[PDB]
């Protein structure tokens, strides 16, 4: 599979009454889930559990309601797999991949945020053709190109090819020009947006130079976190 | 900021 985070508070138990949880998202055999832990560091029993995604950039929405039928007790932590689809409401965020959350029990209405790694929304069918990807390499403005730099990554060629196309990062054509390894390799989002890289390996020095073409290069910044922690972990 | 529903009647 693709690289998963492991899991991170999002709702301290000191901010939602003892309720705590914490999460993750991945990408599985094409269908995104938000992977979750319900934890009750609280007195008592909890439930009536729901939960409500806000207006978002990439029209995150789950698609069940949150399947924990069960009373919640004390000292008590369970795993959640919430499956999610792309169909909902879309809004521009601030930052791009910020998702606002609200979780209910029978205590109240909790509200958090959490960031969704843009990785779990690349879908299966983001390799270009090479000379659709020459052509549309050509074709994007010149002023949306931006250059980025993967610090300290250690990995060869085929191994940063191989761990980028676990993440649907595709590798369309390799060119070793001056000892200089380069690679070109397109991503598609799942609101369709492309994302086209040419990534520059050169032995002497351990930082790769990543080229990130696309229409709408506000997303770029978050594709090299992406680049970064995947060749990274 | 609330823009949650969580509506116990709701059809």
């Amino acid at each position: 599979g693709g690289y998963v985070a492991p899991k991170a508070v999002w709702l301290p138990a000191v901010k939602a009454k003892g309720l705590e949880i914490s999460g993750t998202f991945t990408h599985r055999q094409g269908h995104i889930y938000m992977e979750m832990n319900f934890t009750n560091k609280a007195l008592q029993h909890m439930t009536d559990f729901a939960i409500q995604f806000n207006k978002n950039s990439f029209g995150v929405i789950p698609s069940t309601p949150l399947a924990i039928h069960t009373p919640l007790m004390p000292n008590q932590s369970i795993d959640v797999s919430l499956p999610l689809n792309t169909l909902g409401p879309v809004m521009k965020m601030e930052p791009l991949n910020n998702l606002q959350v609200a979780v209910k029990n029978n205590i109240d209405v909790f509200y958090f945020s959490c960031l969704i790694p843009l990785n779990v929304l690349f879908v299966e069918d983001g390799k270009m053709e090479r000379q659709v990807f020459l052509a549309t390499w050509k074709d994007i403005p010149n002023e949306n190109e931006l250059q980025f730099q993967i610090k300290e990554c250690h990995l060869n060629a085929d191994t940063v090819s191989s761990k980028l196309q676990n993440n649907n990062v595709y590798t369309i054509a390799k060119r070793n020009v001056e000892g200089q390894d380069m690679l070109y390799q397109s991503l598609k989002l799942t609101n369709g947006i492309w994302i086209l890289a040419e990534l520059r390996i050169q032995p002497g020095n351990p930082n790769y130079t990543l080229s990130l073409k696309c229409r709408a290069p506000e997303v770029s910044q978050y594709i090299y976190q992406v680049y970064d922690s995947i060749l990274k972990n | 900021n609330n823009w949650a529903d969580f509506s116990s009647t709701w059809p």
